[PDB]
């Protein structure tokens, strides 16, 4: 009896000066079959924080419920909503509590810090986390990450101006990168769910990917 | 995995009347680097090249046996080999060892010796040929190369833009693989010249 | 574990090996030679599994000398190295594989000095410097730090001494004495052994 | 992989997908899984790509030799015997699963050949990882003695079912129609999937890449 | 991973790389392998990232509690003993930790090596990780107790650079720290590409 | 349980305008042996919720015991609050995940169907705690043989009638009888609408064996 | 799989199911497990489809050559001997349970069983396969001496239907063959031709 | 082991073989596999001798206590429920296949099957054990509705004899019990009382 | 592997240990102390698995010193040895066994000098001389050849030097320096380290 299974899915987060973007694919699969074509992997935590979970789906559901409960408890005890960094540290301790029977979940947190700037935090299944500027996770993370290193980080580029990232360019880049991923990865496709975090709140967009 | 023992990445890309083939330069035993000038691209003709990725011993073995067979073919036939014929020859060589496989995957890039039409193909562990009109990759960082190539490749590129595209793809892909890197070498094959370039890369 | 090292200079090659033959926990021999003379300007240094080392090395030696007898001239270092790699690779997939790690040093009148590295899987590399063993892990960075392509043989012997001193300080095995040879246009010269009291 | 075949009133329809994968990554998007055996016999292959390729090439050469010797049109039973004897000899280590369709002097024949050397002669067959999805369509909608267009639509539907419901199948749909009077090798027949349009131009400009050494060799024409 | 530390006349030098790997995939090139336990006490991380982070953060909490209760800062030996006792309880369960604890206390400079196996050793020179063997050679050929501060900086940078050159699982940047009597300072973060330019 | 003993094959579910329909055969297999040929694998949970299970029949019976008691306990209070299909689905997910985390799974795959507040519910739970919602569902071999046909109909016509849904279920059951070795020719059909839960008993499929004469 | 053969005065009756399985998936649902080895000699194949097909083809080849050289109709015992030799020689490599039934002018109608391992025994009736286990008591209770061809056909159909009801590896249609001096007659029973037995209901 | 129970209007008939085996050696050849759980409730035990004995003793204890507290004759369903609870709770530890047959004033004669794993199903007839496999077709062909006690006894004896002929783990004597409102009647069939079926001979 | 040795004389005990702390192939430390002070006239020498050594040794040290604080006098060497064996044996069959090999040296005013040997299975032996490690195999016969019960401490230091010289000649591990202590009626005395350049 194996307590795990791989359910696929790709998530992406890009931090801006005044925005954050969290995107995911909506396909849920097991083995060579497709369970559903309409399962998003992004969840709203606060009005300033979104989380992205990929991996084993039962662990994803349980962890989502646990995080929501902990946020409610914190608001009861401390009379304020939790910040993005506090959520990241709490999630790190939650993940390490299962060190000897882990959560098979890959997590990316995206939101705004206390100065209003974009913040992305990436986790491994046991709770090691880091603050980044962009990050990809899931089955097509190895395809997506080099392109973001080139196009957002300007790595290996010679005499190229480091113009700050705009929300328009970031949205176009996300759409293009997921279009490229759905070509080569069998676990990625169906639809793309994009969540944009700004001081005005969270805004959602859906675009179509290829169904084969 | 026995393929990942030495690492290595090879890539071939198609242009307008031109082909490009790029490879990494590291030779190492698992985690230790031994040399930084290991040859993985071999000439099989004036406008025909083969790149091999995988176990370095099989890389050298396959290159030498392939040159044996190609030299005999060109002596008997009095002609230069076409890229598709070389693909078939390599597939035959690899499938003769079906149950004792050579641990190498080849890419072939060339121009037809008469009509000067670009050709690129890839072969897997036992010799199933894959002919493409865009690009082919092989090695330990294949997924990274796939992402870069899908994002950057455009049809009907001139030699300079082809060089820029393949160089960016290889550099950014090997920067994310631990056992690949330590330099990149690129060959641009045209009708009238071969251009070989070494790239400024990360040596960590 | 046994240790081999080779440094290439503008007109010379410098090789050193350890002189220990061990069984279990005892050192049975402390003046063992691990260098085989292929020709007047070629040396083969072999470590690895017992029996495999001498059998493979002496087979290669016999065939190289037979080439000299049959043709009236000697194999070049590159040709000898490729012959060695062919034989090791051919025997790799058979029922009698050799578990040997090798260095090949030589001087060619037309090509100059050459040092070649070969692992037990029969991959052949050409290097300015190289080493074999667990001590390689400790001394390769010392070579990286202080090696220049234009180095004289006095400075090469000094750098070799640095590497062996590091082995005496940080390595867990008792490797107290080392055999040192040099190959130049005049042939193979035995230098003094490097010993640590 | 999804490969399928039906018998209709005047002959054979074979269908396949065009995706080739290495694990869970897509290696080829335009693979041809319908192989030529003789001008009246064709084969759809699944399993290990190299095994399928080499086996079909060997049997095609043997059948060409036989037809040159006899001067007559080859028969599908001869291909069936050759293939299954070869596959039984290797005890299932040649991983070829084949759909064999032909028209000879005795009529339209369709076979399913399994890697261990087992053969079934049937009026409709499916093989591959998407075989069950195609077989559902066949078991729902198959009628004996169909017309050519009905059979083409049915095989297209079965291949499409494999494409959209299996992770190892995708891309385009290839068809082969074999009657006594004609052969139609339709690549591609339908395109159900395309790549979305690109929205950004990733600055491709000269001088972005830094070079250490350069060597130019002129070639003579 | 390559981590390095040595004691010299003017204090303690700590240096680390910044590459995080998952198999042969480079997860990160900007990871932080030095934890700041308190303004006078540093720790390094090698092995399991989560293990090292969690347990050294736990050590930081315990050390703060010590300072509150005893109204005096903890010593390096006591902190290393606390960490060793904490990780001995989980022996055989699969913890991967290799740590250096560095600081300045009433006995002067201090440097301790603590691993999940159970070792706790004092010393003047240490290196932990995959590339530690490559760093040891350069450090041993260059190390003196009477080094000048800039010379010590250069030696540490050179050793980490050579380790990243030879080891596949080391790379990124060299992050350097200097423990002095009034506390530690962040010296530099130098990318190994720039160091390749400088040294070649 | 670590080794299932008596099992059931596949369960089917489709939602239509005004309710949900679920289908399952009446067979319990002991390996390849069709041992218990008259068992019901569909359960009426409450007036809005019905449940069907595949896998270990003993685990299914335990779940039926626990769920029935929970429903009775809620009805004793008399406060005008009932369990929705969604709440029963969430409770089932929690139960399965808790059992999996103790390394003592319940060897079942479950389909939950319901109709509450003018809305249809169809939900899937697996042995490991994977749970989701979809407009059509099939477990076991039906995931390979029946889900294609149901999905193809639903992509073209996203809203179905009761007649169309029942016809589609009967077609899929016929396909399962053709191609599944652990299948049986008698099945039950449960429907949930605004009137509640109705179970239609031993139904059979009409088979066609004409291709038997095409073997030659 | 369920295969059966019954001997009557002047011939034999053979019967089989029509299911091929790859695990729990039915690859072929109308398969023919009755093979003509010669004009009046048939085999029922159980076990590995590939192995049984190969053995049957080899025996057909050898028996045809033998009959041409001797200028006689072959004996059923000779076919059973060829099967036994091949199945015993390659018993480590083959999974093949065979029933050989036939008619010859010298001994009449004959039924031989070659189980796995390569032994050969002549029986008045023989059953084989995975479903054969469920009908052992029924055939022992119902078999009587001196049955006619029609009674043998009914008996075989009843037994095969009972086996197909209880076995997940057996099912489909019933294929029957009657072999006598006048020749071979083949039947298919499908749908409502298959005998029905009432299921217990509470 | 072969155990059987058949329901008739007004009661039940149970039957079993009498073989205990430790491998291929018969440790007990006259064992009683029919156990009185209560006055009108019996169980047939299949599987592990020790496990079935322990479970039967525990259920007898619990049912006696329950009947004393309620001052009523127990129900057959209650005994089947107690067996099901114990067999499901300890399904990882126990190898026990049970048949529970009985008569109660409310529902009449009842037969319940508790296979391994701990499921509970009411049947009109139930068979179990290793020999039960060989008589599935026979019971499906021979069972008819509205049998009398004597016909049920004959039917059970025939089935058990057929099972004992083909199974190496079943044999000995046949033990039968008829349970009705008037009580329990027990029989042993040995030697020539056991039904005989002719063996095919060439 | 680590090396311990002990020699008993008429009025003294002489103990020596190696000073190497190793990880994989590198010597991390070369001035490690493997001797623990139980009391004013008792020494414990412990080798074995990492962590187990210090934890067990410091537990024993703490309880012996607690005996001194509580009772006003010290444990005798025999009693300390039996306490140690009891604790190791008790933990042998539990879930947290200690893999430690020990020597215990002491002086009692009434019983004289004592040396005790303990293996990881917690068997306790009293010996005139003893050794622990792979080097024991090489040096126990030298002690057998030259040891007399009436040996003076100068001759004991000479015999110790013989044993360590043999380790330098025949042993495959690099054990270059050794810690040497002596226990007599006046307590514990640190002698000079025995080093080999
Ligand atoms: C199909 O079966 C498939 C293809 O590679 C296919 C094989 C034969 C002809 C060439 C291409 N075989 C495979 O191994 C993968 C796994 C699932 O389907 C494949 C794409
Ligand atoms: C280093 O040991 C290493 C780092 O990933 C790890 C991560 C950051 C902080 C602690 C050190 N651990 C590993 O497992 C890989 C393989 C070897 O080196 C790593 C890069
Ligand atoms: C029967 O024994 C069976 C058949 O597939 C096979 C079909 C062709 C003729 C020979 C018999 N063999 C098997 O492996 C499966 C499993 C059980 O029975 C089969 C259906
Ligand atoms: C029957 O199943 C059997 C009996 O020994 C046992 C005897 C006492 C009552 C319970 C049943 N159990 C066994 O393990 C052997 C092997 C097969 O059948 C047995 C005889």
């Amino acid at each position: 009896f194996s307590p795990y299974v791989f359910n696929g899915g790709t998530i992406l987060a890009i931090a801006g000066e005044d925005f954050a973007i969290v995107a995911s694919d909506t396909r849920l699969s097991e083995g060579f079959s497709i369970h559903t074509r309409d399962s998003p992997k992004c969840y709203k935590l606060t009005d300033k924080t979104v989380i992205g979970c990929s991996g084993f789906h039962g662990d994803c559901l349980t962890l989502t419920k646990i995080i929501e409960a902990r946020l409610k408890m914190y608001k009861h005890s401390n009379n304020k909503a939790m910040t993005t960094g506090a959520i990241a540290a709490m999630l790190s301790t939650i993940l390490y509590s299962r060190r000897f029977f882990p959560y098979y979940v890959y997590n990316i947190i995206g939101g705004l810090d206390e100065e209003g700037k974009g913040a992305v935090y990436s986790f491994d299944p046991v709770g090691s986390y880091q603050r980044d500027s962009f990050k990809a996770g899931g089955s097509a993370s190895a395809m997506l990450q080099p392109l973001l290193d080139n196009q957002v980080g300007f790595k290996n580029m010679q005499n190229v101006e480091h113009v700050p990232l705009s929300l328009d360019r970031a949205m176009r880049l996300v759409k293009d990168v997921f279009i490229s991923a759905a070509e080569r990865d069998v676990y990625t496709g169906d639809a793309l769910r994009i969540c944009i975090v700004t001081k005005e709140g969270i805004r959602e967009e859906t675009v179509s990917l290829r169904k084969d | 995995s026995i393929m990942s023992y030495n690492g290595g990445a090879v890539m071939a890309m198609k242009g307008k009347n031109c082909v490009a083939i790029a490879a990494d330069r590291r030779f190492g035993i698992q985690a230790q680097m031994v040399t930084t000038d290991f040859q993985k691209i071999f000439p099989m003709g004036d406008r025909l090249y083969i790149g091999l990725a995988g176990l370095a011993t099989d890389v050298q073995t396959v290159a030498q046996r392939l040159k044996f067979r190609l030299n005999l073919y060109e002596l008997k036939e009095g002609r230069q080999i076409k890229p598709y014929t070389l693909m078939s020859m390599v597939a035959n060589l690899l499938y003769e060892k079906r149950f004792g496989p050579y641990y190498t995957e080849p890419v072939i890039a060339g121009l037809d010796p008469k009509t000067f039409k670009p050709f690129i193909c890839s072969l897997d562990l036992i010799g199933c040929p894959m002919v493409t009109d865009d690009f082919v990759v092989s090695g330990t960082c294949a997924e990274q190369m796939y992402g870069m190539c899908e994002s950057l490749w455009e049809p009907n590129m001139d030699p300079d833009h082809l060089f820029e595209t393949i160089s960016q793809a290889m550099l950014n892909a090997v920067d994310r693989d631990a056992v690949s890197g330590m330099g990149v070498i690129v060959h641009i094959i045209e009708k009238d010249k071969i251009t070989t370039r070494t790239l400024k890369a990360r040596m960590d | 574990m046994e240790y081999l090292i080779g440094i290439q200079g503008p007109d010379y090659v410098l090789v050193a090996s350890d002189r220990v033959a061990a069984s279990n926990i005892v050192q049975m021999k402390d003046d063992h030679d691990k260098m085989f003379k292929m020709s007047e300007k070629i040396l083969l240094l072999c470590v690895g599994e017992a029996g495999d080392t001498v059998q493979f090395a002496e087979y290669i030696q016999k065939n190289v000398q037979l080439y000299k007898m049959r043709n009236g001239y000697e194999l070049s270092p590159t040709a000898a190295a490729n012959f060695t790699r062919r034989n090791l690779a051919d025997c790799l997939r058979s029922r009698t594989p050799y578990h040997v790690n090798l260095l090949l040093a030589g001087y060619d009148e037309h090509e100059g000095p050459a040092l070649y590295y070969m692992d037990y899987l029969a991959a052949l590399a050409k290097a300015p410097f190289a080493a074999h063993g667990y001590g390689a892990f400790l001394t390769l960075s010392i070579l990286d730090r202080y090696y220049t392509p234009t180095i004289s043989r006095e400075r090469a012997v000094e750098l070799l001494r640095k590497c062996l001193e590091e082995l005496q300080k940080r390595f867990i095995l008792n490797l107290p004495t080392f055999s040192v040879r040099i190959i130049d246009k005049n042939g193979i010269h035995d230098l003094d052994n490097i010993s640590f009291p | 992989t999804t490969i399928a075949g039906v018998v209709y009133k005047d002959g054979i329809v074979l269908g396949a997908d065009t995706r080739a994968t290495e694990g869970m990554v897509v290696a080829d998007k335009n693979c041809s899984k319908i192989h030529f055996i003789s001008p009246n016999i064709y084969c759809c292959g699944a399993g290990t790509a190299a095994d399928t390729d080499m086996t079909t090439q060997l049997i095609s050469s043997n059948l060409e030799l036989h037809s040159l010797s006899t001067g007559r049109l080859p028969r599908v039973v001869t291909a069936n015997r050759m293939l299954k004897q070869m596959l039984f000899r290797y005890q299932g280590y040649i991983g070829a699963a084949l759909v064999l369709g032909g028209v000879d002097v005795t009529g339209p024949h369709l076979y399913s050949i399994y890697p261990h050397g087992s053969t079934d002669k049937l009026p409709y067959v499916t093989m591959g990882s998407g075989s069950l999805a195609a077989m559902a369509v066949f078991e729902d909608k198959f009628r004996p003695d169909m017309e050519e267009e009905e059979a083409k639509n049915l095989v297209s539907e079965a291949i499409a079912a494999g494409i959209f419901n299996d992770l190892g199948s995708g891309s385009n749909i290839d068809l082969c129609v074999i009657s006594k009077n004609k052969l139609d090798f339709l690549r591609p027949y339908t395109v159900p999937n395309k790549k979305g349009t690109r929205l950004g131009r990733y600055r491709c400009e000269k001088g972005t890449t830094a070079v250490l050494t350069e060597k130019i060799t002129p070639l003579e024409i | 991973t390559t981590t390095l530390a040595f004691k010299f006349r003017h204090g303690v030098i700590v240096a680390a790389d910044s590459r995080a790997t998952a198999g042969a995939y480079i997860a990160s090139q900007t990871v932080k392998k030095v934890i700041e336990i308190n303004p006078y006490l540093l720790g390094t991380m090698a092995g399991g990232a989560a293990d090292c982070s969690f347990w050294e953060r736990l050590l930081a909490r315990q050390c703060r509690i010590y300072e509150l209760r005893n109204k005096e800062r903890i010593s390096v030996a006591a902190a290393s003993k606390l960490l060793a006792n904490m990780v001995y309880q989980y022996k055989g369960m699969g913890l991967s930790m290799g740590t250096m604890i560095c600081g300045w206390d009433k006995r002067g400079p201090g440097l301790y090596y603590v691993d999940s196996e159970g070792n706790r050793i004092s010393g003047a020179t240490f290196s932990v990780g995959s590339g530690s063997v490559y760093a040891y050679g350069v450090m041993d050929r260059g190390y003196s107790y009477d080094l000048e501060v800039e010379q010590a900086y250069d030696l540490a940078r050179r050793a980490i650079y050579q380790a990243t050159y030879r080891d596949a699982y080391s790379g990124g940047a060299v992050n350097l720290y200097h423990v002095r009597e009034d506390g530690w300072i962040r010296v530099s973060s130098d990318n190994v590409a720039d160091l390749h330019e400088k040294y070649s | 349980t670590q080794n299932p003993m008596v099992t059931g094959t596949s369960v089917l579910g489709v939602k239509f305008e005004g309710g949900v329909v679920i289908a399952a055969d009446m067979l319990g297999s002991y390996g390849s042996l069709a041992r218990f040929r008259n068992i019901s694998r569909i359960m009426r949970v409450n007036n809005s919720t019905m449940l069907g299970a595949s896998g270990d029949y003993a685990d299914f019976q335990y779940l039926k015991q626990v769920l029935g008691q929970m429903v009775i306990d809620e009805e004793l209070l008399g406060d005008g609050h009932s369990y929705s299909p969604r709440a029963i689905h969430s409770w089932l997910t929690r139960a399965m995940y808790s059992r999996r985390s103790k390394m003592n799974p319940l060897w079942n795959t479950m389909v939950i169907g319901g109709y509450a507040d003018g809305e249809s519910f169809l939900g899937y739970v697996d042995m490991l705690g994977v749970a989701y919602e979809a407009p059509s569902l099939a477990t076991g071999y039906g995931a390979y043989l029946a889900q294609p046909l149901l999905r193809e109909v639903l992509e073209k016509q996203p809203v179905l009638s009761q007649t169309e849904a029942r016809d589609l279920v009967e077609r899929c059951m016929r396909v399962l009888y053709y191609r599944d070795a652990r299948s049986y020719n008698r099945f039950q059909i449960a429907t949930v609408t605004e009137k509640g839960v109705e179970i239609e008993g031993p139904l059979s499929t009409e088979t066609n064996w004409d291709i038997a004469h095409m073997i030659s | 799989t369920t295969i059966m053969a019954v001997q009557f005065d002047g011939g034999v009756v053979l019967g089989a199911d029509s299911r091929t399985t790859t695990g729990s998936y039915i690859a072929n649902r109308v398969t023919d497990k009755l093979t003509p080895i010669h004009d009046r000699i048939f085999c029922c194949r159980s076990g590995s489809a590939a192995d049984t097909q190969a053995v049957a083809d080899a025996v057909t080849y050898q028996l045809g050559f033998h009959s041409i050289e001797l200028n006689e109709p072959p004996l059923v015992h000779t076919a059973a001997s060829l099967f036994k030799e091949m199945c015993y020689r390659y018993r480590e490599d083959l999974m093949a349970g065979i029933i050989i039934a036939g008619w010859d002018p010298q001994e009449g109608g004959q039924v031989y069983s070659v189980p796995m391992g390569g032994m050969m025994v002549r029986q008045s009736f023989a059953i084989g396969g995975s479903g054969s286990s469920y009908i052992y008591g029924y055939v022992d209770a119902t078999y009587r001496e001196g049955m006619t061809k029609e009674e043998c056909l009914q008996f075989t159909a009843n037994a095969l239907a009972l086996a197909m009801e209880r076995d997940g590896s057996s099912g489909g249609v019933i294929r029957l063959a009657a072999i006598a001096e006048s020749g071979v007659e083949r039947q298919v029973l499908l749908g409502d031709q298959i005998p029905k037995f009432a299921v217990a209901t509470l």
